């Protein structure tokens, strides 16, 4: 029932721009956070960035803060990024993943990192540097 | 975009607004009925639009009744908020149309149609949950309709009617029937018109909308099956002795009709005498915490207990309830209170959980399943940890059995895990059941030294001592008050008393075995019971065919208070 | 009055799983009870306090939504159940659900 489609990709020159966009199809949770993973081959899988579900409180990573600009669109229940100043070191397989939110201390917090329900068939991003 | 303006008048709504309840046939029956229904000679506020606050409320039930031709008002939108926060409906009627949208659909200030587009009602909501259609075959003359819901059902009932030229309702009766009817289900406490403006132009219009109320009805069948008279039940004494009798004529004589009581006015409650202030203090930071091998565990009780003054003894995030809640210790009142203080390692706090397995779980704390309190755990870093290394702190290792519920072991000995006996020398096959906890500054968070606190609550099985401080509503005097007095739930009003109970009396009861002096329980006072006063109404009338002049009687009550 | 069949299983054999199943939730807390047959899916921060939460869970700010634990190797009491309920509606209107009753 719950299906994540992603979409958008490819190759360009270093210093590029990309838009790459991930659907979610029959997702039913009322809070979650989904998540986004990229893999380089040869090293392990870590997020990337995320928002929060209910009123969209943004988070980004040390190595893509400000470059990786994110929205959550609700109407197409879908995740949208804008990726300019690609460098060699972006190169990597890139998933898009959805996940529950946490409830303790009788709160809505948004977690990402591992634990991750669902995830991606994913893409991949090169740069030709 | 704000471009309607209204006026409101007012009016008496005469008698109409009668409509068939059920899907029966009756003929030549005087029939009685509870439903909703629009009080006679209701307050009907006439609206006047032309070109603004259109969030009508829907309250229980909308009667809607126009007398334009121009077609010019068309469609009824529902909800509750009509935000994009809650859920709402889409109930757009059109030409020969209806459809129905069910989700959290924002809306803006003019709920109008550019005429087609629904745009300016509603823009988006997550994925929506419900879609609906149907197909009616919908149309100097009067139309009156009645809307409501019952139990998550929308049903709808219309009538159209001829008119001469008058500018009010006019006389007589007009019964409406059923059209549709569909189970919605939810909360809807406003609702909106919809008219037609053509771009744009000038527009007028006119209505008519009450509110309906649940009421008693008494409904006369002609021969033919159509209802032609109907009376109500709570308007005059006249109207309670046509309902009383079932027939709507009344002949020269005495009857009686009902009943009048002093309804009480408010509600008071028990408190025993307790003064005592429980002792936190000691408990929740001594400098000093016991091994968890060997666990504190004290008794409170005869006392106050403020939950709320913990929150600064302790240094801790959020409380662990299972058979309570946090936020409700201070209204439930308890026999015994029971905590048990220890301090443990970082990692094992997951260990005091009902039903756990683990070192900690069945050697040295062990809990029944049906466990009712709370668990309190915060790190103790700064005062448990040394440079050097604690080492004050033991815990057990190695136990035969696992630890029964609420057990606790003191009893120092030489494990022997072999054949042969220890004798008292831990050789080959001979251990010591007693680690010490390595605690340092420089640990992980896992590993570092926690305070953690047991309160366990014992339900009302003997007479409570431990609740919060809530007086017993400083007992009212000389009104009909509603009660419910340990248990005891009642109306009477309360006096002074002259009677001498004796030292240790609660309840004093009389010939009725029912009570009529009584003790407190927050200070020993010594008060009297009496029933509110209440009684008969009869009303005299001469016969109907004289006059409609009636006048009433209460039965034995003095002519002051009435 | 409720008339209708209930039909509940013990579903633990796929509803469980080993690291433990969040998949349910319930609410805590409420303002008024509910109405009979009546769900709530609005989500918010609970006030407990006088001062307004602001969309932050601090001190007297809860979340009435608490998930489920779900395990294999919990007990029965604690083991996930699947009901379905059926309830009728009797003759009121033009009856329209009944068995192959030949005419
Ligand atoms: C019923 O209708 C009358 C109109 O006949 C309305 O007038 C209100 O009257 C009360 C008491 O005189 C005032 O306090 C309100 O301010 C009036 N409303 C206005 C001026 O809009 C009113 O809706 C009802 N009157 C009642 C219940 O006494
Ligand atoms: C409907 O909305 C009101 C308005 O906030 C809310 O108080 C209520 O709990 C909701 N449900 C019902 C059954 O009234």
């Amino acid at each position: 029932q719950v299906q994540l489609q992603e979409s958008g990709g490819g190759l360009v020159q270093p210093g590029g721009s990309l838009r790459l966009s991930c659907a979610a199809s029959g997702f039913t949770l009322d809070d979650y956070a989904i998540g986004w993973f990229r893999q380089a081959p040869g090293k392990e899988r870590e997020g990337v960035l995320c928002i929060s579900a209910s009123g969209g409180s943004t988070l980004y990573a040390d190595s893509v803060k400000g470059r990786f600009t994110i929205s959550r669109d609700k109407d197409k229940n879908t995740v949208y990024l804008q990726m300019n100043s690609l460098k060699p070191e972006d190169t990597a397989v890139y998933y898009c993943a959805a996940a529950g939110r946490l409830d303790l201390g009788s709160g809505y917090v948004c977690y990402g990192y591992y634990g991750t329900d669902y995830w991606g068939k994913g893409t991949q991003v090169t740069v030709s540097s | 975009v704000n471009l309607i303006t209204r006026t409101q008048s007012y009016t008496n709504s005469f008698t109409r607004g009668v409509y068939y309840p059920d899907k029966v046939f009756r003929s030549s029956v005087l029939h009685s009925t509870q439903d909703l229904f629009l009080p006679f000679f209701s307050n009907v506020t006439w609206f006047h639009a032309i070109h603004d606050n259109p969030a009508l409320p829907f309250n229980d039930g909308v009667y809607f009744a126009s007398t334009e031709k121009s077609n010019i008002i068309r469609g009824w939108i529902f909800g509750t908020t009509l935000d994009s926060k809650t859920q709402s409906l889409l109930i757009v009627n059109n030409a020969t149309n209806v459809v129905i949208k069910v989700c959290e659909f924002q809306f803006c200030n003019d709920p109008f149609l550019d005429v087609e587009s629904e745009f300016r009602v509603y823009s988006s909501a997550n994925n929506c949950t419900f879609e609906y259609v149907s197909q009616p075959f919908l149309m100097k003359n009067l139309r009156e309709f009645v809307f409501k819901n019952i139990d998550g059902y929308f049903k709808i009932y219309s009538k159209h009617t001829p008119i001469n030229l008058e500018r009010d309702l006019p006389q007589g009766f007009s019964a409406l029937e059923p059209l549709v009817d569909l189970p919605i289900g939810i909360n809807i406490t406003r609702f909106q018109t919809l008219l037609a403006l053509h771009r744009w132009t000038a527009g007028a219009a006119a209505y008519y909308v009450g509110y309906l109320q649940p009421r008693t009805f008494l409904l006369k069948y002609n021969e033919n099956g159509t209802i032609t008279d109907a009376v109500d039940c709570a308007l005059d004494p006249l109207s309670e002795t046509k309902c009383t009798l079932k027939s709507f004529t009344v002949e020269k004589g005495i009857y009686q009709t009902s009943n009048f009581r002093v309804q009480p006015t408010e509600s008071i409650v028990r408190f025993p005498n307790i003064t005592n202030l429980c002792p936190f203090h000691e408990v929740f930071n001594a400098t000093t915490f016991a091994s968890v091998y060997a666990w504190n565990r004290k008794r409170i009780s005869n006392c106050v207990a403020d939950y709320s003054v913990i929150y600064n003894f302790a240094p801790f995030f959020a409380f662990k309830c299972y058979g309570v809640s946090p936020t409700k210790l201070n209204d439930l009142c308890f026999t015994n209170v029971y905590a048990d203080s220890f301090v443990i390692r970082g990692n094992e706090v997951s260990q005091i959980a009902p039903g756990q397995t683990g070192n900690i779980a069945d050697y040295n704390y062990k809990l029944p399943d049906d466990f009712t309190g709370c668990v309190i755990a915060w790190n103790s870093n700064k005062l448990d940890s040394k440079p050097s290394g604690n080492y004050n702190y033991l815990y057990r290792l190695f136990r035969k059995s696992k630890l029964k519920p609420f057990e606790r072991d003191i009893s120092t000995e030489i494990y022997q895990a072999g054949n042969k006996p220890c004798n008292g020398v831990a050789g080959p096959n001979c251990y010591s059941p007693l680690q010490s906890y390595g605690f340092r500054p420089t640990y992980g968070v896992g590993h570092q030294p926690y305070r953690v606190v047991v309160l366990s609550f014992e339900l009302l099985h003997a007479p409570a001592t431990v609740c919060g401080p809530k007086k017993s509503t400083n007992l009212v005097k000389n009104k009909c008050v509603n009660f419910n007095f340990n248990g005891l739930t009642g109306t009477g009003v309360l006096t002074e008393s002259n009677k001498k109970f004796l030292p240790f009396q609660q309840f004093g009861r009389d010939i009725a075995d029912t009570t009529d002096a009584v003790r407190d329980p927050q200070t020993l006072e010594i008060l009297d019971i009496t029933p509110c006063s209440f009684g008969g109404v009869s009303v005299i009338t001469p016969g109907t065919n004289t006059s409609n002049q009636v006048a009433v009687l209460y039965q034995g009550v003095n002519c002051t208070e009435v």
